[PDB]
RNA sequence: AACUGCGAAUGGCUCAUUAAAUCAGUUAUGGUUCCUUUGGUCGCUCGUACUUGGAUAACUGUGGUAAUUCUAGAGCUAAUACA
RNA sequence: GCCGGCGGCGACGACCCAUUCGAACGUCUGCCCUAUCAACUUUCGAUGGUAGUCGCCGUGCCUACCAUGGUGACCACGGGUGACGGGGAAUCAGGGUUCGAUUCCGGAGAGGGAGCCUGAGAAACGGCUACCACAUCCAAGGAAGGCAGCAGGCGCGCAAAUUAC
């Protein structure tokens, strides 16, 4: 068609915002951003379907345009505001901060952090380009674009960024035994450690993770990101610890908590 | 012979509000009105009924329940600000101006056609 | 565009031979045992238990 | 054929019904924006020079300035044009214009009195005529009153004098836009003051980045001894 | 009320066209544009400023045509419009 | 507010880079019937080469000068389609057959063609300009048109709802 869309169908919302059929025939629609439309979260639906705060859409509005959110210690009216993964959205009238984690089954869990935790957030560089004077520039999985990088941060390396400022306080490296996430694909929410990656030159690079519990899964490159130093972690985990337990236990834990 | 159940709460300070769900035990006789719900949660909560606001009662097949939502502000300015406009009318704290939809985008169009102060002599 | 969903199903299914003594007998037995009002309700769980037998078929 | 005569000295305007062929023709054959001297429209008219300015034909359509022909001409007119408002941004209408010459197929013709004559017409010179309103703009005052720079404006600003039945009078006057107040200076030192921050944030970042790459390049050295 | 800014290129309808075309799965832009949002950048340039200029709406007043969301002439006045 | 200057919190702006939403051109593989369609394309660009022009860019996209190529019984080219294409639907042992205008995705067009203004985005039709077909008002001088948006009406036919809030 003719220039940008500005509407979403209901059915062709992406499927880890779980919005029923019958509810309405449109959907959301996440705004412009630094994270994808597939790939983000509307704070419409992280207030009124997941903090059961909201009823109706006006309630939304009405709880943003009072200023009493902010995301990454900065203030969002926008009530369809991308806030993705490692987003901390902060509600300092009830004193409450979240960090947009996965969960195992592969959507975004309401995983709550205390508030001295909710002052930095670990972000996966892009690229890296220098420019104009050669002050050399790195650009991050959420667009935060950062000058004068320290030059031992290198591509697909994650970086520990303190929201008050928008400088690097620490860096991971991306190598064999580092504990990763996975942001894509089947694996999608799982947590494990590096064992090796693949290289295909003018392809995706392939790498494969071991889990804790001995199972090992491969996933793209592109859909990895570092979130500890060896094995220990420099976040807190949600509920599960990233463990994709299979049909059979989550049947036996259900009727065991029965 | 009525008994007020409360399920899920919440103490929302976003909004200045306390908002649960209302479960009503009435077995012998019709589906209570929403003033004696009203004045019955807001002498369990010991708040006056005016800052009270109840709707969307389902009374279950057989008759011994209803379940439906409530929610009571911690003033009433708070609940004149944030509440919609319908749940005023309803306590009468709002009025609606008597006017169709027809009469407002007849009168719009018919203003389309003149231009300039003469806009406003066109009624 | 409404924001309905148009997903039914239907329960029973009719018999191939349309008249055939043996069966007409089978099902009025049961309707008389079980006080059932007509041969719907005899197809119907004739039905739900050939979908359950599919699945046990199909899983052995 | 009418005369639509106005003097903008006075502010006044009168239609005049001329149905006389020999007061018009002097005026017959002759241009837009073109002086006539207006004397065979009657005695009153001495010393009256008169500018053509616009008009209508009998089918009531108006004439633009360029068009160098007798009747009507179908014209696609864009903005800036006379004849024409558009109702969308860029939006061009196909419309009849008169001719720019004037001939005897005139409904109206449109007089504006350029000079004088010996003595007042009655309807426009001898009444009074009063412009309004004025200067909203500070230079404007400045430049109507003639006030030096350290001379005030809002002490020589003009007020309009209201009063309306049944109310007591009221004399209001403009908020007069472009003119320095300490909100201004304010605003201006707080432009300012940023450029100051940008520049010393470069430089602080710039010294601290060196600092960081002296002892990087100086290990990624040391290594290199083997 | 009007000038200015933005929107009106989305939505809705229908299936005439269309046979390696449309379209589907898979890859490429290292061959291109991009309102908007979100970051970065914005005294890095060595050469009346304590705020410069002109107009036009709105409004008032005189009009034309049988006729339209038609518009000409006259008198003022704004800018984040135009310079 | 601090000792005549120096300032905190925003809002509009802004050359350019990154980002988001895209969009546009491509790559590989896949489509119904027809030989009573067997050779087709290249005069007026067909296939490729060099140089430009034009375009937001790659390119016969277009111009100039050269080469004589490119596709085809593994079905080209031509004709037909009561053909928009998919996600799907009905039926059903296994294999299959038939349907898919129709609520999600992509394409297309606003009676038929063509040309363009504005804008980041349109060859836009609830924008304009012309012609072709229909048709409204009229003082006969001129003026104004676009339901395949929602209602509703006429027609067409075996075949389809309320000028509602």
């Amino acid at each position: 068609a003719r220039g940008p869309k500005k509407h979403l169908k209901r059915v062709a919302a992406p499927k880890h915002w779980m919005l029923d059929k019958l509810t309405g025939v449109f959907a959301p629609r996440p705004s412009t951003g630094p994270h994808k439309l597939r790939e983000c979260l509307p704070l419409i639906i992280f207030l009124r379907n997941r903090l059961k705060y909201a009823l109706t859409g006006d309630e939304v509005k009405k709880i943003c345009m009072q200023r009493f959110i902010k995301i990454d210690g900065k203030v969002r009216t926008d009530i369809t505001y991308p806030a993705g993964f490692m987003d901390v959205i902060s509600i300092d009238k009830t004193g409450e901060n979240f960090r947009l984690i996965y969960d195992t089954k592969g959507r975004f869990a309401v995983h709550r952090i205390t508030p001295e935790e909710a002052k930095y957030k670990l972000c996966k560089v892009r690229k890296i380009f220098v420019g104009t004077k050669g002050i050399p520039h790195l650009v991050t999985h959420d667009a935060r674009t950062i000058r004068y990088p320290d030059p031992l941060i290198k591509v697909n390396d994650t970086i520990q960024i303190d929201l008050e400022t928008g400088k690097i306080t620490d860096f991971i490296k991306f190598d064999t035994g580092n504990l990763c996430m996975v942001t894509g694909g089947a694996n999608l929410g799982r947590i494990g450690v590096i064992t090796n990656r693949e290289r295909h030159p003018g392809s995706f690079d392939v790498v494969h993770v071991k889990d804790a519990n001995g199972n090992s899964f491969a996933t793209r490159l592109s859909n990895i990101f570092v979130i500890g130093k060896g094995n220990k972690p420099w976040i807190s985990l949600p509920r599960g610890k990233g463990i994709r337990l299979t049909i059979a236990e989550e049947r036996d834990k259900r009727l065991a908590a029965k | 012979t009525v008994t007020i159940r409360t399920r899920k709460f919440m103490t929302n300070r976003l909004l200045q509000r306390k908002q649960m769900v209302i479960d009503v035990l009435h077995p012998g006789k019709a589906t209570v009105p929403k003033t004696e719900i009203r004045e019955k949660l807001a002498k369990m909560y010991k708040t006056t009924p005016d800052v009270i606001f109840v709707f969307g009662f389902r009374t279950h097949f057989g008759g011994g329940k209803t379940t439906g939502f409530g929610m009571i502000y911690d003033s009433l300015d708070y609940a004149k600000k944030n509440e919609p406009k319908h749940r005023l009318a309803r306590h009468g704290l709002y009025e609606k101006k008597k006017t169709s939809r027809k009469q407002r985008k007849e009168r719009k169009n018919r203003m389309k056609k003149v231009r300039g102060t003469a806009k406003a002599n066109v009624g | 565009p409404v924001a309905r969903s148009w997903v039914c199903r239907k329960t029973y299914v009719t018999p191939r031979r349309p008249f055939e003594k043996s069966r007409l007998d089978q099902e009025l037995k049961l309707i008389g045992e079980y006080g059932l009002r007509n041969k719907r309700e005899v197809w119907r769980v004739k039905f739900t238990l050939a979908k359950i037998r599919k699945a046990a078929r199909e899983l052995l | 054929m009418k005369l639509n005569i106005s003097f903008p000295a006075t502010g006044c305007q009168k239609l005049i019904e001329v149905d006389d062929e020999r007061k018009l023709r002097t005026f017959y054959e002759k241009r837009m924006a073109t002086e006539v001297a207006a004397d065979a429209l009657g005695e009153e008219w001495k010393g009256y020079v008169v500018r053509i300015s616009g008009g209508n034909d009998k089918q009531g359509f108006p004439m633009k300035q360029g068009v160098l022909t007798h009747g009507r001409v179908r014209l696609l007119l864009s903005k800036g044009h006379s004849c024409y408002r558009p109702r969308r941004t860029g939006e061009r209408k196909r419309k009849s214009v008169r001719g720019c010459i004037v001939d005897a197929n005139l409904s109206v013709l449109n007089l504006v009195i350029v000079k004088k004559g010996e003595k007042d017409i009655p309807g426009l010179t001898d009444t009074t005529v009063p412009r309004r309103l004025g200067p909203k703009r500070a230079s404007r005052i400045r430049k109507l009153f003639n006030l030096s720079k350290e001379d005030d404006v809002r002490q020589y600003v003009v007020r309009k004098p209201l009063n309306k039945e049944g109310k007591k009078p009221r004399t209001k006057a403009p908020k007069i836009q472009r003119l320095v107040t300490p909100r201004v200076l304010q605003h201006k030192r707080r432009r300012i003051a940023l450029k100051k921050q940008r520049t010393k944030k470069n430089k602080e970042e710039a010294a601290e980045y060196a600092k960081l790459l002296a002892k990087r390049m100086k290990e990624a050295k040391e290594k290199r001894q083997e």
